[PDB]
């Protein structure tokens, strides 16, 4: 499974 | 010994021929396994042994994660440029993360952003906080590390669980084909002449990637001559290597190519 | 900017008379913008097939292109590669 999203930087 | 699942994101500010604006590939330990890109937004297996193993359920789950990460990344490449004062030019952002399972029950992980071919910001694995490489990733460092966002504790829960859960599962599906030993054909040749002679030592068709091939004179290691370990890949599992050696100034006498691979005992090939 | 390292080769040893799995492996380049094609005596290759550009832990992309093509004696086989939009460079099989 791959990582959900992450925040915009 | 160890085995790894790991994902590679590449995102670019203007597309080009071949490149979509965003795309993903994930390796399971040497094989390429997963694939996605922003033209026709779908997550695909990339190797036979992933086909027909997980249901339609999974995959649409994955396609949605990917379709969600796509816009936040096209966005980040435009933001990064801003911290550096760039208006013209194409620019890239790169993401890497992955877990490694090993040893007994040992877990290792990493997660890193790269803006152009330079590391931007990255996660400390024991301390669990993002440490920037650059001034311009200080404003990111603070957003992510903050209590309200707490990205270290989120990704920690993925890196120590889902990643390995999914690793363990994909290792199962590709069990028959990942350890699978296939071993080298070898074909010596010796280009040209004049004073000394060349001697190529071509090994090919093997798996895993690791080997050792020297030229041995009677019972002593011979000479460098250029390149060094350029183990090249074939478009299956298989791999390939060629070692050269400028030799016979004039004296002659019994040269030989010593292959040493994980499918063997030794293997030794004679002259001509 | 990091220019490409181009390697061009046969899966098995080269055998004149029959088809051949012609390969070229380009790696250690950045940025990822990259054109690439096999030819035979200038004639481009009617067979295509290219793996996806990923990158290494150093952040430097790699990719390969493969073909089954018939080879006689003489006739040059070549892998033409361009990085950014810079003029193509030609690399001979051996």
């Amino acid at each position: 499974y791959m990582m959900p999203r992450h925040w915009p930087i | 010994g160890s085995h790894s699942l790991r994902y590679y994101y590449t995102a670019v500010s203007d597309r080009a021929f071949g490149l979509p604006e965003f795309s993903i590939v994930g390796y399971v330990d040497d094989t390429q396994s997963f694939r996605y890109n922003s033209d026709n937004q779908k997550a695909e297996p990339a190797t036979q042994w992933m086909k027909q193993k997980e249901g339609p359920e999974y995959w649409e789950q994955q396609t949605q994660i990917a379709k969600g990460s796509e816009p936040v990344h096209k966005h980040d490449v435009k933001t990064a440029m801003d911290r550096f004062n760039q208006t013209s030019g194409t620019h890239s952002l790169q993401v890497m993360y992955g877990c490694e399972l090993r040893e007994d029950n040992s877990i290792r992980s990493y997660h890193q952003y790269g803006y152009d071919g330079r590391e931007f910001i990255a996660l400390d694995t024991e301390r669990w906080v993002y440490v920037p490489s650059v001034r311009e990733a200080q404003l990111t460092e603070q957003k992510w590390n903050s209590p309200e966002v707490n990205a270290p504790e989120r990704n920690k829960n993925y890196l120590q669980n889902l990643c390995i859960e999914g690793l363990k599962r994909y290792l199962s599906y590709g069990r028959a084909e990942l350890e699978r030993r296939v071993h080298p054909h070898v074909r010596i040749s010796d280009h040209q002449s004049d004073d000394a002679t060349e001697l190529r030592c071509h090994a090919y068709g093997f798996y895993p990637r690791e080997i050792d091939v020297k030229w041995v004179k009677n019972g002593r290691a011979d000479v460098h001559s250029e390149a060094a370990k350029e183990i090249l890949p074939n478009p299956d599992g298989s791999y390939q290597l060629r070692v050269t050696a400028e030799i016979t100034p004039s004296e002659g006498d019994s040269y030989a190519c010593h292959v040493e691979h994980s499918s063997l005992k030794e293997k030794l090939i004679v002259v001509w | 900017i990091s220019p490409p390292v181009v390697k061009v080769y046969t899966a098995e040893p080269v055998d004149f008379g029959k088809t051949n799995e012609v390969i070229c492996y380009v790696y250690n380049y950045h940025p990822p913008r990259l054109e690439m094609r096999l030819e035979k005596n200038g004639v481009e290759i009617p067979d295509c097939k290219q793996t996806d550009p990923s990158f290494q832990h150093n952040w430097k992309y790699y990719t390969t292109k493969s073909t089954h093509v018939h080879i006689d004696k003489g006739d040059k086989v070549e892998c033409v590669v361009s990085h950014n939009g810079n003029p193509s460079k030609k690399y001979r099989l051996d």
